[PDB]
């Protein structure tokens, strides 16, 4: 029961996390208009999206290279 | 102070591994080094803790050694790339290595930590945001 | 802008947005996009030339001589 | 049917019309470009949505755009 | 916890950061990118933009959520 | 007069200037790189000679010169095997004790603990146990010492240099005309009588004069040092007379057609040598001698220059209605007329046929070498026997897929509608919907009546209803036709009655007639077929038919279909024709090869799994003094292979114990490669499941970071093309899966074989 | 011969020389000093 | 009715289906200077006659591919026409629409589905919510 309950709620958590970002993307296309959000904190995020995505790529690359590299070394 | 980690020479589990090890080049010297310098867990294998004020050089030496080499490679590539931007056909200098240019870039990259510092201070390290290709928002 | 000028593209949807091109010719007629600009980097279609209007360009370096 | 739109950045190179496999596009007189012609899409009911016209368009960004819409027998390319 | 727990947490960190990278990149690029500057006019879920401009398979923001489910499951 | 040699003199200067011009062979690539796609395109089009130029004569010259280069590569590889078997092997120790020494010809250095891979293979030697069967091949050839292997290694390097010089000479100095390459009759005559015929005759001479006397002494038990060198059997005729009395009367019986007196060394026994478990070398000598005569006779079949012979064009023009059999006249009044145009101009069409027949030859090699083991101490070397069958099965599958691939290339590029007007090729294309629809149906019928019956078995077994299963103890499916063939072939030799009286022993003991044991291990015994064998054979029929369906749909629809009628104009290799018409992804003939590779892998994986489990379960094993055989897996196949839970548990889970527990042992490399194959398979899945649109957009952000630090490259980074991403995915998928099976097979056989 | 020298500066050729040289340096480091580990580099042999 | 004689063809499985009799059908007619072999749009080879020819095709793309990539490009035939034939017998000529090939500019052709702006000036979908207007159709 303990194993089933932990796995059940963790997997549901993963699906809910995916859905939160999925409907975030739907918001950008359907509901976001730059005129009413000009200059605010939501607009600033879109303005440096390249820095956000590239740095997320760097963290992913660093973790993947060294975690896998240390596993196969062992 | 961490108590579950003890010197490997004092670990009974590590000693059992030392005697059972094969008598080859790969085990005679390395076990002697591990016993004197490493800390071993209950399993008898060396463990690397980051909670000791002492043996801080054992952490900083490999970290600094890598960061210098990695920065050396990066600075060599960066300086070489910026040198070929002034050429008429920069793409051909990326599939054909310009050896005199590469040697100049490598020689300067020895002092890359100093070069990068003046590069950042003079504002020549980064390009301005509005002078960089970007996608529509 | 004029022939030989160095310009910065301001068209948002252009592949060369905020990039630098070289003016090849300017059309004197009343066409919508008379300025022809050539670029060192090709776009995703392999094309390195495009037509722009005056308000979509920023002069950053006058032509030589 | 699919929707094909032509924007004012067209240079009248007729490449999109030549690439269309179902004769959706044709070249019409115009005054907005040096070629004195612009692409038109009078027969979008025959458009399959292959986007060959977009591939042939040299302008940046595209002067011709295809927006896939409601699917019909001929827009799905069905011989049956 | 010991060294074995150290490596698996960093593997979990790799999974969290990559799944976030796929989702965030899809959300922030949902409105458009250099490859497709007018993505917002095509909606959240569309197949592609054809083989032109090098090919645009899995370019929609829906496809990023599609790809992120694989990483979320992993 | 018609057949003659015409060449050009110095057609291409020998200069290294073009070495510094990458992509010179292509007009687009010659301009230089602008994006990273240029680099990939340079390697992808490197050997596509028909896109370098439209001149057929120039293309053919490139084919001829490149083939010499590949021959040089093979000679270097062959020289390596002989040299490593002469310098870093235990070949001499193995020859003394073939049944107690594991062959080994690879020795690793000791730097990072990898010397643990130097296994204790016996004979006072430490190294990696090889499974290529080189030692058994060399012993059958009469090689007894490492010096002879060393000489062969030197000869291999010399032939490699000669091959390399020939390619340069026949491209840069004397390049034959197009008409030279179009001599079908001359080429067939020379390659039948001169290549196959004279090679068989030459090897028959080596077997008779060298291999037979040396191996006869070896099986008699005399030591290596006491066996005279092979040339002594030629000089000292008395030595050959003692072993074979017929050699005392010279060549007189051969020239007087009294060949029956040669029966002492040209035998017709069949069966296996009891001492070694391989085929009788005297049997193979008569086999190759008979082949030499048959091939040489076949080499006088085509008319070259003296009026005598047959013409290719006349046969093909005659094979049409109403000149065919009454029920074969449906091929139409044109028939094979016009097919000669294909062989005049299409290199791809010939490559398609030849790759297919190399698949056929390699499949026959795999099947006929385990049931009739031709080398001494090969059958009882279970690691080598499994490796040889598996290797040549995989080679055949790749060759067959290549045949279908270049068949589709011919259709797109070389096919001319004017040459094929109502002929058989035109008619085949005109009822391709008949062919594909029937093939699709039979694939569905085979899938339901082969695999879904396994699922029926799994459900019945889980229900606790074994009586309702398809098994020998439930609802039986006896392969009566295959069982009947085994009885006919066994009774043919005397073990529909005695139809081959001259054969003493059964042609193969797999069909019946008895068991052969060599070193306390089974060499070959009858392979009984039951319900489990009925089910698994129809699994092979299902997987093969589907693989045919994928490839043959691509070839028949390469020019176009009802969806995209102008696919030929789009080319052989293109990603799609846009999202229109509902979506036209993977319509190209190349994508059918890409999909067919997966189905070939699926088909062949079950073939080598069927071989591995059945041979371990019912053939291989140890024999005690009483003649009782205990098999490697103890007869699991009959009851466990009828469900894929049994395949999952008793084959994959159970037999992976060796590879999964190989850490801290000499087999640990197989354990590492077992995980390595699993990694590459999962790695390939992102190239197959994703698209380049996502990756190009991701590269945009990364490029922004490099632009921010003034370190962006001039050669603009691009995501792999749609086709390139598919090629990477299938390449890593097949590599990962095959390597995983390779480690799984070899680790187990190196431990229990 | 000048074309051969230009070919030797090709990216695949130079990369192969660089990787081979680095692998050689790393390989000899394993031969001369096997078993080097974090917390052990640049320390005398006991 | 449409005049012309069909090319020599022994039959095939890529021809017309129920859709031809139920919904619509297409016919391509042309004139050739000689009798010669061409490729059928759905596989196989056919022989076009000396005089005027008439071919029945399931889809309009078959006629455009045959007339464009084969008749004009290979056989230098430029007088081909494509008709749409309905089951009730109504026939309309659809290619070329006005007697001039679409790739050649012709006077009198109106601008259809033209947007008087660059593609980057399309309004965001948020401003057109619940209005039923797509951004590319916005004025
Ligand atoms: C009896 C004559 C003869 C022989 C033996 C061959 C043999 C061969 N030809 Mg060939 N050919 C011949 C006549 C002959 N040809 C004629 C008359 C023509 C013109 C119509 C051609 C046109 C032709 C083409 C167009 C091509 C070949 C190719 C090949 C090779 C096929 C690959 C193979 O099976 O590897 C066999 C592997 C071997 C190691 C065989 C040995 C190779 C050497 C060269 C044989 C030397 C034999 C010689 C008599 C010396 C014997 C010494 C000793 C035994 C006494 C093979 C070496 C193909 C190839 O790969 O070209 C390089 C190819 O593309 N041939
Ligand atoms: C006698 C055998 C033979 C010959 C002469 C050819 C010749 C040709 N083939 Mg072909 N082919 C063959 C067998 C053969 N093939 C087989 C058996 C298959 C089935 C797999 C194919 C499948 C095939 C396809 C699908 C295509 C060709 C194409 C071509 C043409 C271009 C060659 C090319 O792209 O360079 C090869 C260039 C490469 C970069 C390939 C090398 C990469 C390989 C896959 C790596 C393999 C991994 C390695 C073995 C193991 C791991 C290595 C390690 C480092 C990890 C050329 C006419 C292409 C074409 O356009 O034809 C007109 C094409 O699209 N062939
Ligand atoms: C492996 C992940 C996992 C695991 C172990 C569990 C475990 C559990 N879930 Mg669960 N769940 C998960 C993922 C998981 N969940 C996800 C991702 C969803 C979203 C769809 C749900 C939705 C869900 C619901 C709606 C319910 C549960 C319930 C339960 C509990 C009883 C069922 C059981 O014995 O386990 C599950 C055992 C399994 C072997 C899981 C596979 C079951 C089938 C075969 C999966 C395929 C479904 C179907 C055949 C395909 C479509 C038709 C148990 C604590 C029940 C509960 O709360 O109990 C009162 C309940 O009503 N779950
Ligand atoms: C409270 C939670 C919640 C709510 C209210 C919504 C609501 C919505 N989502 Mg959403 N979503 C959620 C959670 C939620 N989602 C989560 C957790 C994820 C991550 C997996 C997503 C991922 C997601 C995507 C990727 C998309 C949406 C879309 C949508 C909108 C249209 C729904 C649709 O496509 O028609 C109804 C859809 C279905 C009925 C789907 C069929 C069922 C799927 C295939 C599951 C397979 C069935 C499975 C075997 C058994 C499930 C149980 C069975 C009883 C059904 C709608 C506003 C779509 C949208 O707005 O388009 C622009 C869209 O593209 N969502
Ligand atoms: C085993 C399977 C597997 C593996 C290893 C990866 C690995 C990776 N994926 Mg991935 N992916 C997979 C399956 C897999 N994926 C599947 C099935 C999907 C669903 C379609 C995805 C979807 C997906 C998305 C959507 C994204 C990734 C991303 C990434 C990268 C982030 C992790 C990282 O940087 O680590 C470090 C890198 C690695 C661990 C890769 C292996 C490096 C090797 C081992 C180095 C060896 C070098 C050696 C000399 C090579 C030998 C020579 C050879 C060339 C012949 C990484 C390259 C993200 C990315 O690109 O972020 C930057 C990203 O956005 N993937
Ligand atoms: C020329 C050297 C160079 C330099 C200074 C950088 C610098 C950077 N890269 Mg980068 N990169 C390079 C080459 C280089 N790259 C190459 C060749 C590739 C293709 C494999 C990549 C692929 C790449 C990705 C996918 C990502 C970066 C990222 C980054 C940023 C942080 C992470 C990092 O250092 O990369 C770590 C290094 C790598 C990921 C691989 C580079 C290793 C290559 C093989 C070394 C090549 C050396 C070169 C041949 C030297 C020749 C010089 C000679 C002629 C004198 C940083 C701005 C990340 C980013 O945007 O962060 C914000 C990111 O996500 N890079
Ligand atoms: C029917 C052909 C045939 C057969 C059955 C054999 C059989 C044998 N050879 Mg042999 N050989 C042959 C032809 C053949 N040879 C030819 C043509 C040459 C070169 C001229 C040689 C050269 C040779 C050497 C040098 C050696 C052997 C050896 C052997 C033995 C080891 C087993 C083996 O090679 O695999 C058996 C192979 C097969 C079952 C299949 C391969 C046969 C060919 C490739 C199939 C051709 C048919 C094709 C698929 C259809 C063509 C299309 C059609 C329209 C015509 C065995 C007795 C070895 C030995 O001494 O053993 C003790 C050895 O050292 N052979
Ligand atoms: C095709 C290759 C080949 C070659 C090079 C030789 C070469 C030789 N054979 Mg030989 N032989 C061959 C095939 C071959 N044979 C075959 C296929 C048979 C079976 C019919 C024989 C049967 C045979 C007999 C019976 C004898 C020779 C003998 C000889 C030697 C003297 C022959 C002479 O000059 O007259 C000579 C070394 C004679 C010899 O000196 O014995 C060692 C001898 O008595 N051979
Ligand atoms: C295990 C996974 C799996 C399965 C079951 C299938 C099944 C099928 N593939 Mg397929 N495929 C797969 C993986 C799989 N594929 C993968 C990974 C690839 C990538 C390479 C492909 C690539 C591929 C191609 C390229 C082709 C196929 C084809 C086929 C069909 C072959 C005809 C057949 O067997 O009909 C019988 C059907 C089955 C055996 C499926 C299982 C049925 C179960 C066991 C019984 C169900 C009982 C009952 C009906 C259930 C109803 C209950 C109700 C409540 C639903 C069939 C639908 C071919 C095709 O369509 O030919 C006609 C074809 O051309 N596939
Ligand atoms: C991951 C991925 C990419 C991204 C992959 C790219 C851009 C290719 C990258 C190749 C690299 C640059 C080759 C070199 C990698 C080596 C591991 C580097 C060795 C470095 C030494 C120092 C060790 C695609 O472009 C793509 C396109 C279409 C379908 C699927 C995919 C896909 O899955
Ligand atoms: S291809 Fe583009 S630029 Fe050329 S005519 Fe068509 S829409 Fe205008
Ligand atoms: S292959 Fe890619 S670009 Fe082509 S139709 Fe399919 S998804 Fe779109």
């Amino acid at each position: 029961t303990q194993a089933a309950l932990y796995t059940h709620h963790q997997y549901i958590a993963g699906f809910l996390m995916v859905g939160a970002f999925s409907h975030a993307g739907i918001f950008w296309i359907r509901d976001y208009d730059p005129e009413q959000n000009k200059g605010n904190v939501l607009d600033r995020m879109l303005r440096h999206k390249e820095a956000i995505i590239s740095h997320l790529s760097w963290v992913s690359l660093f973790l993947g290279f060294h975690t896998l590299g240390l596993y196969v070394h062992n | 102070a961490n108590s579950t980690l003890v010197p490997c020479s004092k670990s009974p589990a590590f000693q059992a591994r030392m005697k059972n090890a094969p008598d080859t080049y790969y085990f005679n010297k390395p076990f002697k080094a591990y016993a004197k310098y490493e800390l071993c867990g209950t399993d008898g294998l060396p463990h690397l803790p980051l909670d000791r004020l002492d043996r801080a050089t054992d952490v900083l030496v490999p970290i600094g050694l890598f960061l210098y080499v990695a920065g050396f490679i990066g600075w060599s590539g960066r300086s070489y790339l910026r040198a070929t931007k002034s050429a008429s056909d920069p793409e051909m200098k990326e599939i054909f290595i310009d050896l005199p240019l590469a040697l100049q870039s490598i020689s300067k990259a020895v002092l890359w930590p100093l070069l990068a510092l003046q590069e950042f201070l003079s504002g020549d390290l980064t390009a301005r945001d509005e002078e960089i290709p970007i996608s529509p928002r | 802008v004029e022939r030989g000028s160095k310009v910065r593209i301001l068209r948002r949807e252009s592949y060369w947005y905020q990039d630098v091109g070289l003016v090849a010719s300017v059309d004197k007629s009343g066409i919508k996009y008379p300025v022809i600009v050539r670029f060192d980097k090709v776009n995703y279609a392999g094309v390195n030339t495009n037509n722009f209007a005056d308000f979509e360009l920023l002069e950053i370096e006058k032509p030589k001589a | 049917s699919h929707t094909v739109k032509i924007y004012d950045t067209c240079i009248g190179c007729t490449q999109c019309v030549r690439a269309c496999p179902t004769d959706v596009l044709e070249m019409v007189p115009w005054d907005g470009c040096k070629a004195a012609q612009i692409a038109s899409s009078p027969r979008t009911e025959d458009c399959v949505g292959c986007k060959r016209c977009e591939t042939a368009c040299p302008t940046d960004f595209l002067s011709i755009r295809v927006y896939l819409g409601a699917e019909t027998t001929r827009s799905m390319g069905l011989a049956y | 916890i010991g060294p074995g727990d150290f490596y698996v947490h960093h593997a979990i960190a790799l999974g969290l950061h990559v799944t976030t990278l796929v989702l965030v990149k899809g959300a922030l690029d949902a409105r458009g990118s250099k490859l497709m500057p007018d993505k917002k006019d095509f909606g959240y879920a569309f197949p592609c933009d054809g083989p032109g401009r090098g090919g645009t398979c899995d370019i929609s923001a829906w496809d990023a959520s599609y790809l992120a489910v694989f990483w979320m499951l992993n | 007069q018609k057949v003659r040699v015409v060449v050009d003199n110095d057609p291409v200067p020998t200069s290294p200037e073009l070495w510094a011009k990458p992509g010179h062979f292509d007009r687009t690539l010659a301009r230089g790189p602008k994006t990273t796609t240029w680099i990939w395109n340079l390697h992808a089009n490197a050997h596509d000679f028909d896109t370098h130029t439209s001149d057929l004569e120039d293309i053919s010259r490139k084919i001829f010169a490149a083939h010499f280069g590949h021959l040089a590569v093979i000679f270097i590889w062959l020289s390596g095997m002989y040299f490593h078997g002469a310098k870093f092997s235990n070949f001499e120790a193995w020859m003394a004790n073939p049944t107690g020494v594991k062959p080994s010809a690879q020795v690793v250095w000791s730097l990072v603990g990898q010397d643990i891979l130097n296994a204790d293979v016996g004979g006072g030697f430490h190294g990696i146990q090889i499974t290529s069967g080189l030692f058994q091949l060399w012993r059958a050839a009469g090689i007894t010492n490492t010096f002879q292997l060393y000489c062969t290694a030197i000869g291999g390097l010399v032939m490699a240099a000669i091959m390399l010089f020939a390619g340069w000479f026949h491209y840069h100095k004397r390049a034959p005309k197009l008409e030279w390459f179009q001599n079908w009759e001359a080429m067939m005559n020379h390659h039948l009588a001169g290549l196959l015929g004279l090679g068989c005759l030459g090897w028959a001479g080596h077997q008779i004069h060298v291999a037979l006397p040396v191996n006869k002494l070896l099986d008699a038990g005399v030591a290596i040092k006491d066996i005279p060198l092979p040339h002594e059997f030629i000089l000292n005729t008395s030595l050959m007379a003692e072993l074979y009395p017929s050699f005392a009367k010279g060549l007189v019986p051969f020239f007087t057609l009294q060949w029956g007196q040669y029966a002492d060394f040209l035998t017709f026994k069949g069966g296996l040598n009891p001492v070694t478990g391989g085929l009788w070398l005297s049997d193979t000598a008569h086999h190759h001698l008979a082949l030499a005569v048959l091939f040489i006779v076949a080499g006088h079949f085509y008319r070259t220059n003296w009026g005598i012979g047959h013409s290719f064009k006349e046969m093909l023009d005659d094979a049409k209605s109403p000149n065919m059999l009454p029920f074969l006249n449906f091929i139409g009044p044109v028939g094979h007329e016009g097919l000669d145009k294909i062989f005049e101009t299409s290199w791809h069409a010939n490559l398609s046929i030849h790759l297919v027949q190399f698949g056929t030859a390699s499949l026959l090699v795999a099947h006929h070498m385990y049931a009739m083991p031709p080398y001494p101490y090969l059958a009882t070397d279970y690691a080598t026997a499994l490796s040889l069958f598996t290797h040549h099965v995989w080679i055949a599958g790749f060759c067959i897929v290549g045949g279908a691939a270049h068949a589709a290339i011919f259709m797109v590029r070389d096919y001319d509608p004017a040459h094929h007007v109502n002929n058989i090729l035109d008619r085949t294309l005109r009822h391709r919907d008949v062919i594909i629809s029937h093939l699709a149906w039979v694939c569905q019928f085979l899938g339901f009546h082969s695999f879904a019956m396994y699922c029926h078995n799994d459900t019945m077994r889980a229900f606790g209803r074994p009586q309702d299963m398809f098994s020998d103890t439930g609802i039986q499916l006896q392969p009566i036709f295959a069982q009947w063939i085994q009885h006919i072939h066994t009774a043919a030799v005397g073990a529909l009655g005695t139809t081959a009286p001259g054969i003493g022993a059964p042609v193969s003991y797999a069909w019946g007639g008895g068991m052969v044991a060599v070193g306390g291990k089974v060499a070959m015994m009858p392979i009984a077929l039951g319900t489990a064998d009925f089910l698994i054979h129809h699994i092979h029929a299902f997987t093969i038919h589907v693989t045919v369906l994928v490839l043959f749909k691509g070839v028949l629809f390469a020019r176009g279909s009802r969806l995209v009628p102008d696919k030929a104009n789009l080319g052989f290799r293109f990603p799609c024709d846009g999202p229109g018409r509902g979506g036209t992804c993977q319509v190209s003939a190349w994508d059918h090869v890409f999909l067919g590779l997966f189905w070939m892998y699926n088909s062949l994986s079950m073939v080598v799994f069927h071989f591995s489990w059945k041979m371990q379960s019912d053939v291989w094993g140890t024999v005690d003094s009483d003649g009782i055989v205990t098999h490697l897996t103890g007869g699991n196949f009959a009851t466990s292979s009828i469900t894929n839970n049994g395949w999952l548990r008793d084959f994959l889970w159970a037999q992976s114990a060796q590879v999964i527990q190989s850490y801290n042992s000499s087999l640990s490399a197989y354990g590492l490669m077992f995980l390595a194959g699993h990694f590459i398979f999962g790695f390939s899945l992102m190239f197959l499941f994703s698209g380049r649109g996502y990756w190009q957009e991701l590269i945009e952000s990364i490029v922004w970071a490099h632009n921010k630090l003034k370190v962006a490259p001039a050669i603009q980074p691009r995501a792999l093309s749609i086709v390139h991403g598919r090629a990477v995915g299938v390449a890593h998928y097949l590599l990962g899966g095959i390597v995983t099976t390779w480690a799984f097979f070899l680790a187990r056989m190196s431990a229990i074989g | 011969m000048q074309h051969v020298f230009k070919y030797l500066t090709l990216a695949p050729v130079m990369a192969t020389f660089t990787m081979v040289a680095l692998s050689v340096v790393l390989i000899m480091l394993q031969i001369w000093f096997p078993g080097l580990q974090y917390g052990t580099y640049f320390k005398p042999t006991p | 009715t449409l005049e012309g004689q069909t090319p020599i063809f022994g039959g095939g499985t890529g021809g017309l289906l129920t859709k031809a009799e139920r919904e619509e059908k297409y016919v391509i007619t042309w004139t050739s200077p000689k009798e010669q072999v061409f490729e059928m749009p759905t596989g196989g080879s056919a022989i076009m006659r000396q005089g005027k020819n008439k071919l029945e095709i399931a889809r309009k793309e078959y006629g455009i591919a045959l007339g464009g990539q084969q008749l004009r490009a290979k056989f230098k035939i430029n007088d081909y026409k494509i008709y749409r034939v309905y089951p009730n017998g109504e026939t309309q000529m659809i290619h070329p629409a006005d007697g001039v090939f679409p790739e050649k500019v012709n006077q009198g052709r109106p601008k259809v589905r033209y947007v008087d702006r660059n593609i980057g000036s399309n309004p965001s979908p948020a401003k057109l919510k619940f209005s039923g207007v797509q951004p590319y159709d916005a004025p």
